[PDB]
């Protein structure tokens, strides 16, 4: 929902952590031109859990969407944004011609034409150093054997669909070493007391009758056990109340 | 805003070089591609010229467009015009704000059409309509070359006092004209007279039918 | 070949919301042309651009008709509709839907057009269709007459479209009473006047009322 | 899929030891095909089989080249090298590495091959080439000239490896002084000559020199 996205050579990245990863709210936007996922499945993405999510946001020119993919090669892929060979995530792209275009030409977006070497995975390089095509120096201005590093996009509303500005958001889901923290929503049916039902409070799988009791736990304690290492009571994570766990009959 | 101006009507002899021009007023023509479309009466427009120099398949080689940035205008020159190309033409462009604008239109006319006589035809009201307490005469004109053909009605003694309708002639499939006329009256007045006639005005001639309601 | 089919109520009361539906046949709107526009043309006047819609939600409208034109699309039914609120007598025009090719460098190439339809913006004294037969050398002419109908768009047919030789049509006209009239005849030999009775199958499109008469 | 990639210098002095290294991607050489061979082809001539090596060290060489060809394998890097000592001027050929599907019934099925690299055997040792671009109906054309270089393999990319539609290359020819010349052009629209500069990208592999000019 951002009002302005950065250029492809200066793509801005945001870190997502310590929250409920509800990916279903993404579908409320415009129909996505590309929703290719690698490794992960968009159908059950909310079921899995990850550690950190890198949201790479940038705008490219139409057909350049096919260049953002693990193992691709091109102008943008080698000098503006390079994905790793084992990327695990989804690439979301949609058209934004009605926003990132102006009749006089929206030259606010630029891209790096070339560099001396290819970019590393997730590497960012912003600079105004004039490229030295020849052995002669290129100080001051770009002479005959010199060229500017950045080039500007046109992004006029009259261009074809292959040249329209497309906002692309790349999400990363690699778990490096840390335990996962963003799993998403896990809603379920409400409580049912005075009847033997199966319970799974925070992973405590079992079967028993839930009933209220005066055994108020400590503010940091979650469940209780007896001398036989058997779970006797547990708190409701929705509304904090101690409920005993006893076999029905 | 990018408005385009076209001449409303144009005509030229067949097998000659004809050029249809369309000028811009509030924009640069070189910013977008100008397209030309041929639309015959009673049919949808068909793409003739696209990308300002490309012509699709099926279109004859006589059609050819041109772009003039100095006069900010476009011209569609034709080589060897004929009767099969007699239709309307429009120049379509795009404004700088992705707004498409169509031209004012250009009525092409072929003067080298063969001369022909009008096929006047008159139909009297049938008994099924007379039983419905009404009557309507249908006069039909077709196959006539001049487009200024008017209609007239006579009761063999004086013009008919009943209501008279007049239709504007239009082109047929074979580049000829066709028209029609109508007259409505009561069945009692229709059956109480000797004859009614539909007079058609033609260049140097006139044709009438004089259908008699007496059975 | 790709064919389009306009649809919608042929008669709309003034100050109401106009609605027309265009059906796309021959594929789906994902990668074909990426654009589908509407074009109207007043009777005897030039064309007029309305606006196109993209399957990703991008919409463009005419500056003169921004607040009145509303365009929507449905990828599941492969149909896009045009809406016009607060219509008046000035909106009398034949509406067409067409595809716009954007695969090139710029938007262009209105390659295919629909069949088109006219919308009556009048509802005063609305009446249904009415027909009356017309009485008729080696050949003779005769046909069927349609009158007393208020809506302008009407369709004609002969022998259910089987062997329609000699069929000719004539332009309609609005009578002084406020109703239109249409005439369609067919050229047949004089021997077929009393044998092999031909049937005219005109149809009132705004009401789908089929009438068959000799 | 599993593919091969040749590597090594393309210009070797006479009477020296030819060294080339083939790189396998994905499939390590322990159980895949059990055999990987080298094949060289002189310019405009037939294929000359050199020899294959097994993963357990079972080497095989060509009878005509037994006294000079030495093949080794390195399973730790999934790379196998080819050595050719006492090279001659007639040894000018393009070397390729390919695998053999011996895992079947008998030795057959040369299914996958590499891209190959041209190896020239001469004592010229000329440096990188000098490049000169060629600045520019409805369509136009422009190119970039490459001359003054003895080793042939060079890159002819355009627009940093983008918009390859209309790119054409021409064979090289040796000048009287002993240098090659190269030319390659691309078809571009005449109206787009003002923007979207079509940069030509060249790289001299024997010296790793890259020049980019408009
Ligand atoms: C968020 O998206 C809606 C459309 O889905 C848009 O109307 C709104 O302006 C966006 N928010 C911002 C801050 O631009």
């Amino acid at each position: 929902n951002a009002t302005t996205f950065a250029s492809v050579y200066a793509w801005n990245r945001k870190r997502i952590s310590n929250c409920v990863a509800d990916y279903s709210v993404i579908y409320n936007f415009a129909p996505f031109f590309a929703f290719k996922c690698y490794g992960v499945s968009p159908t059950k993405l909310n079921d899995l859990c990850f550690t950190n999510v890198y949201a790479d946001s940038f705008v490219i020119r139409g057909n350049e969407v096919s260049q953002i993919a693990p193992g691709q090669t091109g102008n943008i892929a080698d000098y503006n944004y390079k994905l790793p060979d084992d990327f695990t995530g989804c690439v979301i792209a949609w058209n934004s011609n009605k926003l990132d275009s102006k009749p006089s030409g929206n030259y606010n977006y630029l891209y790096r034409l070339l560099r001396k070497s290819k970019l590393k995975p997730f590497e960012r390089d912003i600079s105004t150093e004039i490229y030295q095509a020849g052995n002669k120096p290129c100080n001051g201005v770009a002479g005959p054997n010199c060229y500017s590093p950045l080039q500007s996009y046109g992004f006029r509303p009259t261009y074809g669909v292959g040249h329209q500005p497309y906002r692309v958001v790349v999400l990363s889901f690699e778990l490096l070493h840390a335990p996962a923290t963003v799993c998403g929503p896990k809603k379920s049916t409400n409580l049912v007391k005075n009847k033997c039902v199966n319970f799974n409070f925070n992973g405590l799988t079992g079967t028993g009758v839930l009933t209220e009791s005066n055994k108020k736990f400590l503010p940091f304690q979650q469940f209780g056990r007896d001398i036989a290492d058997t779970t006797d009571a547990v708190r409701d994570p929705q509304t904090l109340e101690i409920l005993d766990i006893t076999p029905c009959s | 805003e990018f408005m385009l101006t076209q001449p409303h009507s144009v005509s030229e002899s067949p097998e000659m070089t004809v050029t249809i021009s369309c000028t811009g007023s509030s924009g640069s023509i070189a910013d977008n591609y100008v397209q030309w479309y041929q639309q015959r009466p009673g049919s949808a427009p068909t793409t003739v010229i696209y990308e300002n120099y490309q012509r699709p398949s099926g279109v004859p080689n006589r059609f050819s467009g041109s772009i003039d940035s100095s006069s900010n205008s476009a011209s569609l020159t034709i080589s060897g015009l004929k009767t099969e190309d007699e239709a309307d033409y429009y120049c379509q462009s795009y404004d700088n704000s992705n707004v498409a604008v169509f031209g004012g239109g250009t009525q092409l006319t072929v003067l080298g059409q063969p001369k022909a006589a009008p096929s006047v035809t008159l139909f009297p009201p049938s008994s099924e309509e007379l039983q419905a307490n009404k009557a309507t005469l249908v006069c039909l004109i077709s196959d006539f070359y001049p487009g200024a053909v008017t209609v007239a009605w006579k009761a063999d003694s004086s013009p008919v006092k009943a209501g008279v309708e007049t239709t504007t002639p239009s082109k047929q499939s074979n580049n000829k004209y066709a028209a029609s006329s109508y007259l409505s009256l009561t069945p009692e007045q229709w059956k109480s007279h000797r004859s009614y006639s539909c007079q058609v005005t033609h260049e140097g001639s006139t044709v009438e039918k004089t259908v008699a309601p007496t059975e | 070949q790709v064919q389009l089919q306009e649809s919608g109520p042929g008669l709309v009361s003034p100050s109401q919301t106009l609605s027309l539906t265009c059906t796309v046949s021959g594929g789906s709107i994902r990668n074909e042309v990426y654009y589908w526009s509407w074009i109207r043309q007043p009777p005897g006047k030039g064309l007029e651009w309305i606006g196109y819609i993209h399957y990703s939600g991008n919409t463009y409208y005419n500056p003169s008709l921004k607040s009145r034109v509303a365009i929507s699309v449905d990828t599941s039914k492969n149909q896009f509709s045009l809406k016009l609120n607060s219509v008046t007598a000035a909106d009398t025009a034949v509406y067409y839907c067409a595809r716009v090719s954007v695969g090139g460098r710029l938007v262009s190439t209105f390659d295919y057009w629909g069949q088109g339809t006219l919308v009556t913006v009048a509802s005063a004294s609305t009446k249904g269709p009415s027909v009356f037969p017309l009485a008729p050398g080696g050949t003779a002419a005769l046909g069927c007459l349609v009158k007393d109908y208020f809506p302008e768009p009407v369709t004609v047919s002969w022998n259910s479209g089987a062997l329609t030789s000699g069929v000719h049509t004539f332009p309609a006209v609005l009578q002084s009473s406020g109703l239109y009239s249409l005439s369609s005849v067919v050229t047949v030999p004089s021997s077929s006047l009393g044998t092999q009775t031909y049937i005219c199958n005109v149809n009132h499109k705004p009401s789908n009322t089929k009438v068959d008469k000799r």
